[PDB]
């Protein structure tokens, strides 16, 4: 009967209708109610006496700035409550304590600055909690102590500076934790104590100066991210206490030296990307890790590749080793899953026919800016399909044609002293080619 | 009654696969339960030489009945922003799978 | 103006943990005016630091708030609020109080 | 085993077509029915493309025949006749509905 809409399955929606108070005249048996995008400033004492059977209540974007402590009384069956984008300057401690059956509580997008000590007390059934985009200055340790059953907590976009010891000690059931976009500088030794069930930990965009030693207390981690930070070293065995790690985000940092065995015994890691780790000399001792699909090391001083690379990493697909000082190449046989190989800007000085032998599913090969001096005739014969092949800026006197009939895009720019010309009878599928000397393309 | 076709609320973290972007926590819903009607399959007797789907089938599946399209905005590198879309299920019901 | 903003607690007499005065401009949020706890400790707002004064008569639960030389900004509706249990720190936060009054109007002109 | 599980029952009926008069027969059609142990599920999928495809991932298992035989019945009539064909079921197994 209200000016807003309705639904057959005991649901009422009144979003964006410009209401100033809760709508009256609705059915007593209402299971869901939406009042999100109306302009309501306060909830009186007797607001929700007419809806004893509410299960979901939405108030996002109401510009709500006051909640009477008795407003939510009587909603024993409430399960979902959203209050984001309002002007609640603090967590409504008194108002929400009567919600025994509450399971989801959204309070993000507010201007929360203080959390009373007795907040969230009595919320036995709470399982999800949002506190993003607030002006919080420290972790509410004691208010969180009253939520042993929490399963997902997020405190992003706040102004957190440091996390004290035993901050989340009683949240043994937590499995998701977000802390990105904060100003966190230091993590105490036992800050994450008791988070034995945590599965994802987000620490992006913070100001960490040293690697967090606390993550050694997390035995069930699966996803970890600390990019956009100021971390410079991953000393050694940092992930020793996280055997189940799968994804690591560390690709935007002033990384200078990652440990030789930093990534070691991580049997479930998928992607490993390290950029700008200049001081690294040896190859990462990534024994045990045999589930890699992408391996990217750039900007380092690696002088050699180990022969056992993909006879161990049989699942490897992308192998980027640009920059660095790779002088010799180990035989890539056993690299059956390699789709892309990148070796540009290296010290590679020759490609003997036994180097790229045995690769089948190769798709792209990059050898630009190297010092390749010679290639044996049959070096390219053994590989299967090829779509890209760059040997720009090397000292190639001659370039073989056998095995490149399937070639699509070819780039020899700057290969001066490559006098003797190619021919279209072997190179048949090309429609992209750039050659040193001049008018080498009069045949094509 | 846990065996009944119900709706279960679960929280998931959404992040763009490759762009520099900030992960967001979202609340989703999942239809879950066992249909009371038993699945059945009957052979069909045909007097025509043509080919027919040999069996009549009945398969009740707990699947959503109503949906509300919703979208969320992410913040990404350089201040560029992108929108991701999903459907929020509000009710579930057993319905014929083949239909 | 010698404006005495009295209050009265009618429920129970034994000293509640905390009692504050708050004010509300039309349509905006509730921001605090003053607070007093069981020990007699007193807190005021920055705009209220000197003009007003919160008092109390514990034996009778008549809790006054004295205002003099009212600024023209001081037009609002004032609420007397209380709390019983001790599980929080006293302060000018509207979310900790348990009982709220119907408030009254104070319109300062000139 | 739990009786509610999918089991091959046997039901007996008769076949006849009014177009050409015949003399009906007794046929033991096997039937396949029960309740698959695994629960039925359906989840929304988050996408970053402009327009969504296939909003809901779903899994709902029903038991259907895996092996069957094109049994033929000499249904003598009137004296002309016909050869009826039916898919005699021998076994049951739960299977994903969509695939």
């Amino acid at each position: 009967a209200a000016p807003c809409s309705c639904d057959g399955d005991r649901r009422v929606d009144c979003s964006g209708k410009g209401l100033t108070a809760v709508p009256e005249g609705l059915s007593a048996f209402t299971q869901a109610l939406d009042i999100s995008m109306n302009n309501i400033t306060q909830l009186p004492e007797d607001a929700f006496k007419n809806f004893p059977f509410l299960e979901e209540l939405q108030l996002a974007g109401n510009d709500l700035s006051f909640i009477h402590p008795k407003a939510l009384s009587g909603l024993k069956e409430l399960k979902v409550l959203t209050l984001q984008n309002n002007q609640l300057k603090t967590v409504p401690s008194e108002a929400i304590r009567g919600l025994s059956a509450l399971q989801s509580l959204r309070l993000d997008a507010n201007h929360i600055t203080s959390v009373p000590e007795d907040s969230f007390e009595g919320l036995v059934q709470l399982r999800h909690l949002w506190l993003d985009d607030n002006s919080l200055t420290e972790v509410p340790v004691h208010p969180l102590s009253n939520l042993p059953t929490l399963q997902a907590l997020t405190l992003a976009l706040n102004k957190i500076s440091s996390i004290p010891d035993f901050a989340f000690t009683n949240l043994s059931s937590l499995v998701v934790l977000h802390l990105h976009n904060n100003k966190i500088r230091s993590l105490s030794q036992h800050c994450f104590d008791g988070l034995d069930n945590l599965e994802t930990l987000d620490l992006n965009y913070n100001n960490l100066g040293e690697f967090p030693q606390a993550i050694k207390a997390l035995p069930s981690l699966k996803e970890l991210g600390f990019h956009s930070n100021s971390i410079s070293v991953i000393p050694d065995g940092a992930f020793d206490g996280n055997p189940l790690l799968r994804t690591i985000h560390l690709y935007d940092n002033p990384l200078s030296f990652v440990g030789n065995s930093a990534f070691h015994n991580l049997s479930d890691l998928h992607s490993l990307v390290i950029r700008g780790a200049s001081m690294v000399q040896q190859f990462p001792n990534l024994t045990g890790t045999v589930h890699l699909e992408s391996l990217t090391l750039t900007g380092t001083k690696i002088s050699s590749i180990p022969n056992n690379l993909c006879q161990e990493q049989k699942m490897l697909r992308t192998l980027d080793l640009s920059y660095n000082n790779i002088r010799d190449l180990p035989s890539f046989n056993g690299c059956h899953a390699l789709e892309e190989i990148s070796l540009q800007r290296n010290q590679i000085y020759q490609i003997k026919e036994g180097t790229f032998q045995g690769l089948i599913s190769l798709r792209i090969l990059d050898l630009s800016r190297n010092l390749i001096h010679e290639i044996h005739s049959r070096a390219f014969a053994t590989l299967g399909p090829i779509t890209n092949l760059d040997v720009s800026f090397n000292e190639l006197t001659s370039f073989p044609t056998e095995g490149l009939n399937g070639l699509n895009q070819l780039k020899l720019v700057g290969n001066f002293k490559l006098k003797e010309a190619l021919a279209a009878k072997d190179f048949v599928n090309l429609r992209s080619l750039s050659v040193p000397y001049a008018y080498q393309c009069c045949a094509f | 009654d846990p065996r009944r076709c119900m709706r279960h609320h679960y929280v998931d973290s959404i992040s763009h696969p490759l762009y520099k972007c900030s992960s967001k926590m979202v609340l989703l819903a999942r239809c879950e339960g066992h249909c009371s009607q038993a699945s059945r399959s009957e052979p069909l007797v045909s007097f025509s030489t043509v080919l027919k789907q040999p069996f009549r089938s009945s398969c009740h599946c707990c699947r959503p009945q109503t949906s509300k399209l919703k979208a969320l905005r992410l913040r990404c590198s350089g201040g560029m922003r992108l929108t991701a879309t999903y459907r929020y299920i509000l009710s579930c019901h057993c319905e014929e799978c083949n239909s | 103006g010698s404006l005495r903003l009295s209050c009265a607690a009618s429920g129970y007499t034994y000293s509640p943990y905390c009692m504050g005065w708050f004010r509300q401009a039309p349509g905006k949020a509730r921001e605090g005016v003053a607070t007093v706890d069981l020990d007699g400790s007193t807190i005021y707002a920055d705009s209220v630091k000197g003009r007003f004064t919160i008092s109390q008569d514990n034996a009778k639960n008549t809790l006054y708030l004295q205002m003099n030389s009212l600024k023209p900004e001081d037009t609002a509706m004032y609420y007397c609020a209380s709390r019983t249990r001790a599980g929080v720190t006293c302060g000018l936060n509207w979310a900790i109080f348990s009982y709220w009054g119907q408030g009254t109007q104070v319109t300062v002109s000139s």
